[PDB]
RNA sequence: CCGCCGUUAGUUGCCAGCGGUUCGGCCGGGCACUCUAACGGGACUGCCCGCGAAAGCGGGAGGAAGGAGGGGACGACGUCUGGUCAGCAUGGCCCUUACGGCCUGGGCGACACACGUGCUACAAUGCCCACUACAAAGCGAUGCCACCCGGCAACGGGGAGCUAAUCGCAAAAAGGUGGGCCCAGUUCGGAUUGGGGUCUGCAACCCGACCCCAUGAAGCCGGAAUCGCUAGUAAUCGCGGAUCAGCCAUGC
């Protein structure tokens, strides 16, 4: 029912982040729908090198964005409690939709 | 005209069809992403100065 | 009882499913000759358990998506090639030889930048 | 002479960026109009004394107002009130969630952009470019360094021609992923025009 | 290129019977990745063949092959900025390559309806000793020998 | 067939007969073939005499054909010389009818290349 | 163009509304190519800024619901 | 990035496996199969046979894979007195009731020749109508629009779903079954133009694109010569998006 989409934009400290669930999620609660990937959005982009009409010569740049999913089944206290207060979301903005 | 170009996209005329990007970390409007309000040269001063989040060198 | 077999060219997914039989070679929910007509690459999809010319012994249930026709036809070979395999590991080290492990990497080298296809570039004023 | 940006060529995992915050679509734009702003603001008045980072960590509304400076002590002013106004000026102009961080990297020698500072700041006090640029690039060598190269581009001292200018010592190989390498851009200047400082910091291999 | 020599490469063992050259005419058939129609419609041409005239269509394939083989032909020889035109005992690697485009080609070169019809007919003339590609064919052979004076200029 | 201005285009598929014909292409013969009850496919050849004629009461008791049509034009391009609207005016020039491109491609609406003694350029070297 | 309606400047149908029921000077001076040569014209003289200067034509009636600009094209010579 | 298999993961996928099923992976349920994304193993002339004084050459196997396995990024010292204040600076000069700030149309779309880049064709391996299938990626809140109604169509009115592997753009085409053209400037080829609407947007004549009927011209395959291309590459065939009110979109 407690289900969360988790928006982040980068891989390495997105784990950490839904390890830091995975553990404490099931740890004080219970079932925990385990680190479910989402296809990233590789939003994409090119450019030019100089300020100049060497048309040519460029140099390609993409969003790398990196969504995933947790999702639990037991209404723990706990759970709710420390686990959407004891946070450190820095470059992770994370969703939260009661399913 | 270089001036005037930033005003008259910043006080905004009447039409709808009166209006027009501009990377404003660089004044121009001509192969500017609407995504970033940045020209692509904008884009890129900043993308290889190392100041562009959530972008990287696209390698795929 | 069952036997399966990844079948893969080129981002092409084959779930090769085998069984006991005639051979009920059904790909995607119709029959092999009616996803496959009309193109020999069709019979070669059979080749694997021609070579070993067991072919009838295999109600040869395979599901196939992804890619493209003909390269689904040939991750299906591969898949085939794997399913047995597996029961009869035998036929691995005749096969190897043979070549029905080798997958592919005929791929799709990205469109370069600045020309009309891979390996194709404008031509030249000047003069 | 296309030297890619160091930088640009550390984006793999070889160096961290100036800002580290989500966005989606449609609001991403404004992040970095304001972000942008606020950081040219800081960069300016702020500058004073030594500072590379430009970094800011963010989601919402909450800012992470973060900065590498060099000196901390006059720079806090009196009391902590040199920091008190600007910090009002940041909560002004993004009047959100300032959070202000005052840092401190040790070495002047160490990061690029600071000894490149330095080193435009020899010549914006009108001194001798080949002379002051090796002997920085010496200060690099001696304070414990990999690597020291910065050029300055431009006007040279005088006539004008103009070109860049040799000041390279020890090791600079940045054909390498792993050398994890800082690079500095200082914007040097004189009254008869422009000189561009270029410095390169090689600090290790396989970190 | 200068480095090494290249090669050939394998081809396909026709996908149906068991040889190469079938399958590698098919590939010197071929209308813009069209394996597909190409080879079909040489098979229709191989059935057609076969109910004809009904003398094993890779008897008739192999003759046409040979009647349709230069043994030697006409290059250029190398004198710096003059090109003595000198023939060559040539590889027969090269002699049935050519020998099957001259064979596709000259059937080609046919004004009739479809494909397997300029096939079939040209493959039959090609066979028996009268075929266009055999008329390019034996001028070629007839120029190894109108090239006599270049006898001792091969490169 | 002489159905319209003496058309006659003979032993063909009666589609293609009609196409052959001013006033009338694939559009108009399909419908003429819907209109008349008439078989597409059957020849023009072997075509019924009253088939034809109420073809022709359909075709000429209908619409208008090639007298009419190019008449019209000259007479709404003497408007297109009324004043010269611009387009008109345009063609009042014996130059295509738009506002394209006159400094190369033209290949239609100008006869051919008329031939210039080149004039020379500017140095590129 | 339009669709629904017949795009007409409103200065146009304005002036005409004060020179036809006092019946006054000739000579339409409006500085827009853009609006249509109606119906509602007749057939007088129109002095529309050309784009050096005011190209004044005398509009027949078989002008019709086609637009101004149409009647003089500034670009001097042709062929 | 791309290929083998390996670990966890299970609103996409899933009978693979079982019940049900408006009998549709639709409801139950599962995670091994698809996949997804971090984490790995894996190819090193390391082993086998012959060869050279060595490098290394050829052949055997294992193997997803040999002997640089395909790629992208990375492109040194240095040249070119290369280009750019119409990206930006910043230097020097000149303009300052105007080389400056605004509005209105015309223009950067002119036309008697000229190369250069490109697409469409000059046709029967052809191509028009028809019937069915397989891509991968991307993109979509006053945006995407399925579907119903409406015009013969263009497209218009209505109106469900999604800040998304769950809704939508979307229909791939090339193909394959099945129908025609019967070598004809043709039913090829659509150029050119007349009669009519659509939507955009203040506004579409000169200056938007889109559709119907008719016109259906050039063109029956290109001399001197020059371009590209070493394998999913050539060729051929299609899709999205960048800027975008709209679109000059054969470009990228």
């Amino acid at each position: 029912k407690i289900r969360i989409k988790l928006r982040g934009f980068d891989h390495k400290t997105l784990d950490a982040s839904a390890q830091k669930i995975v553990e404490a999620a099931r740890r004080s609660g219970a079932q925990v729908s385990g680190p479910i990937p989402l296809p990233t959005r590789v939003r994409r982009f090119t450019v030019i090198r100089g300020p100049f009409k060497h048309k040519d010569s460029r140099e390609h740049f993409e969003l790398r964005t990196h969504n995933r999913l947790v999702d639990i089944i037991n209404p723990n206290r706990k759970t709710i409690e420390q686990l959407m207060t004891l946070d450190l979301p820095t470059g992770v903005e994370i969703e939260i939709k009661t399913v | 005209a270089r001036k005037a170009l930033i005003e008259k996209a910043k006080r905004t005329p009447k039409f709808k069809v009166r209006a027009y990007t501009r990377c404003v970390r660089c004044g121009r409007a001509r192969s500017v992403y609407r995504f970033f309000g940045l020209c692509r040269i904008c884009l890129r001063e900043l993308a290889h100065k190392g100041q562009l989040p959530g972008v990287r060198k696209a390698s795929w | 009882e069952q036997y399966y077999g990844t079948g893969r060219r080129k981002e092409a997914v084959a779930r090769v499913f085998l069984r006991p039989g005639n051979g009920k070679v059904t790909v995607n929910g119709q029959d092999f000759n009616e996803y496959f007509q009309g193109l020999v690459r069709a019979v070669a999809a059979l080749e694997p358990l021609r070579a070993v010319d067991a072919l009838g012994r295999f109600d040869a249930y395979i599901t196939v998506r992804g890619g493209g026709k003909s390269g689904q036809i040939d991750a299906i070979k591969l898949g085939i090639a794997r399913a047995l395999v597996q029961y009869n590991p035998d036929y691995r080290a005749k096969l190897k030889p043979l070549g029905f492990l080798t997958r592919d990497a005929r791929v799709v080298e990205r469109k370069k930048y600045g020309k009309h296809k891979a390996r194709r570039a404008p031509q030249y004023s000047k003069r | 002479g296309n030297k890619i940006h160091p930088i640009g060529f550390r984006l793999g995992i070889t160096r961290d960026w100036e800002s580290r915050w989500y966005a989606g679509k449609k609001q991403y734009r404004h992040l970095l109009l304001e972000d942008q702003r606020i950081r040219g603001l800081l960069e300016k008045e702020l500058y004073s004394a030594g500072l590379a980072r430009v970094d800011i960590e963010r989601a919402a509304d909450n800012v992470a107002v973060t900065v590498h400076v060099a000196k901390p002590g006059v720079v806090i002013g009196r009391g902590g009130e040199r920091i008190r106004v600007l910090r009002e000026e940041l909560a002004k102009l993004t009047g959100k969630n300032v959070a202000l961080n005052v840092q401190e990297v040790q070495n002047p020698n160490l990061s690029a952009p600071l000894v490149a500072q330095r080193v435009a700041e020899q010549i914006e006090r009108r001194f001798a470019v080949r002379r002051a640029i090796k002997q920085a690039v010496q200060r690099v060598m001696e304070s414990g360094a990999k690597g020291a190269k910065v050029i300055v581009s431009g006007r040279i001292g005088g006539a004008e021609q103009a070109r860049t200018e040799w000041a390279a010592q020890g090791r600079v190989p940045l054909h390498t992923l792993r050398a994890n390498i800082d690079y500095g851009f200082a914007l040097a200047r004189t009254t008869y025009g422009v000189l561009g400082v270029k410095a390169y910091i090689f600090l290790g291999e396989v970190i | 290129a200068r480095r090494r020599r290249a090669e050939v490469r394998q081809l396909q063992p026709d996908l149906v019977y068991g040889d190469v050259l079938v399958t590698a005419f098919i590939n010197k058939i071929m209308r813009d990745g069209k394996k597909n129609l190409a080879a079909r419609i040489f098979y229709d041409a191989c059935k057609i063949i076969q109910e004809k005239t009904g003398q094993e269509p890779l008897k008739v394939f192999k003759q046409a092959v040979e009647n349709v083989k230069p043994r030697m032909e006409v290059r250029s020889r190398r004198v710096g900025g003059a090109n003595y035109q000198v023939p060559m005992e040539v590889s027969p690697r090269r002699q049935q390559s050519l020998a099957l485009r001259w064979l596709v080609q000259a059937a080609n070169q046919r004004p009739e309806r479809r494909a397997a019809v300029r096939i079939a007919h040209e493959l039959m003339d090609a066979a028996e000793g009268k075929g266009g590609a055999v008329k390019k064919k034996e001028d070629v052979e007839r120029m190894a020998e109108a090239n006599r004076a270049y006898a001792h200029y091969r490169w | 067939a002489r159905i319209a201005g003496v058309e006659i285009p003979r032993n063909k598929r009666v589609d293609v007969a009609l196409t052959y014909i001013y006033g009338i292409g694939k559009a108009r013969a399909k419908e003429a073939l819907e209109k008349t009850g008439i078989n597409p496919a059957t020849r023009v050849k072997d075509l019924t005499e009253a088939e034809v004629v109420r073809l022709r009461e359909y075709v000429e008791n209908t619409w208008k054909l090639e007298g009419e049509l190019r008449a019209e034009v000259a007479a709404n391009i003497k408007r297109l010389m009324d004043i010269g609207c611009y387009r008109g005016l345009r063609h009042r020039r014996g130059l295509p009818v738009r506002g394209q491109r006159t400094r190369t491609n033209a290949r239609t609406r100008k006869g051919p290349r008329k031939t210039v003694a080149g004039k020379k350029k500017a140095p590129r070297k | 163009s339009l669709k629904k309606g017949v795009f007409v400047d409103d200065h146009l149908l304005e002036k005409v509304l004060e020179l036809n029921a006092k019946g006054e000077k000739r000579l339409i001076k409006t500085w827009s190519r853009r609006s249509t040569i109606v119906p509602e014209m007749v057939g007088h003289t129109i002095a529309v800024y050309n784009g050096k200067q005011h190209v004044p034509v005398y509009i027949t009636e078989n002008m019709v619901g086609h637009k101004l600009g149409e009647f003089a094209p500034t670009r001097t010579y042709r062929g």
